[PDB]
This record gives structure tokens, sequence and C-alpha cells, in this order.
């Protein structure tokens, strides 16, 4: 929340003259706040557009820098910390699946508009079933690939 | 005739020659180059559908 201002002289407002001049890049975004509009906005001063010209060189000392690594790209943590994670996620997905089965056995000859009618929450398939699959796939694929690389890069 | 090309000895009663024993030699634990291919392929078909 940063802003820049300048004054408008009193007598000019009484005369027909308005504060400035117009070309079409005035009106983007620059909706004044009501809070500011309560005080002397326009009546006493006007806002000026602001922008941050981040030139080259200082760009890279931020983008390619605040986050990075090197050897961290090849770390395994293959003990129980992995197997225990798998045996938590699959365990709870067992109940998610049983829920979805029950939640579809209804098979009533109604119309999906009525389904939306009573639809409120916990839409099993999309709400939960799928994110568990995506997480499990990600973790296991990455782990196996890293092990297969280290098995050849070192002896 | 067999002795000229085939193994063992020609009526020795104690054959001496080359052996036909076969050993798998599957000790190598490195199918890494191809198995890595397979895994990358699974990642390939988890994406690029939009």
């Amino acid at each position: 929340v940063i802003d820049a201002f300048r004054l408008i002289n009193a007598n000019m407002m009484v005369l027909g003259h308005e504060p400035r001049q117009t070309t079409s890049n005035l009106g983007h975004l620059n909706k004044p706040s009501i809070q500011a509009l309560i005080h002397g906005l326009n009546r006493h001063y006007y806002s000026i557009t602001i922008n941050y010209r981040k030139n080259e060189l200082e760009q890279k000392m931020l983008l390619n820098l605040h986050k990075k690594s090197w050897m961290e790209g090849l770390t395994l943590q293959d003990y129980s910390e992995h197997c225990k994670h798998n045996e938590s996620v699959v365990k709870e997905m067992l109940e998610l699946a049983k829920n979805y089965n029950k939640a579809v056995e209804e098979e009533d000859k109604m119309t999906p508009e009525q389904l939306a009618i009573k639809n409120v929450g916990k839409q099993d398939p999309k709400r939960h079933l799928e994110e568990h699959v995506d997480v499990l796939m990600t973790s296991n694929i990455v782990q196996c690939l890293a092990a297969m690389l280290d098995t050849v890069v070192f002896k | 005739d067999y002795a000229k090309k085939r193994g063992w000895v020609l009526g020795p009663n104690n054959y001496y020659s080359f052996a036909s024993q076969q050993q798998k030699p599957e000790d190598t634990t490195i199918p890494s180059t191809e198995l890595a291919k397979q895994v990358i392929e699974y990642a390939r078909q988890l994406e690029m559908i939009v």
C-alpha cells in the first residue's frame, strides 16, 4: 500500500479550469479509494501512477537466487519415513473408496438435476479420491527414478 | 566322427573335452538404463493430455 500525490492550487478550481490534461492511459486501475475520497481527494490533491522499472542484472540476483540447491537434487531418505507415508495414505483411501461405492449404489431413476439439488459436500470422486492418487504417483515415481540414477552415476 | 566335432572322448570310459554347462550370469544389477526409460515413460503418459 504505497502511493504518491501532489497538490492542486485553490483558486484554479473555482475557475472553470480542471486539474490536468487527458490521453487514454489515465483510467486503468486508478479507481480512487472511498477512504481517500473522504478527505481532500481532487478537491485538494491528485494521485499519480507508479510503476517499478526493474532493469536487467538485478533481475537475476533475485529470480535465480532466493531459492536454489545443488546436491539436494540427489537425496533419498529411503527409511521408514517413506513406507510409513504410503501405509497412511493407502489405509485412508480404503475408506474413501468404500464411501464412494455406497455413495453411488443409489442408482435411482431420477435426474442429475435432482443430484445437484441435494448436492452439498464430500463429492467423493473429485473431492478426495483423485488427489490421493496424484500424490502417491508423484512420490513413488520420483523416488524410484532417483535411485536408478544414483545406481549408475557412482560406480 | 563325433569326437572330431562333438565333445567327450571316443570310447574312453572317461570322457575329456569341452563342457556344455550353462550359467545364467544374471548377477548384474544394472538394467538401470532401460528401467529409467520405463519410469520416464509413465511420467510421459501422466501428462501431455490437456
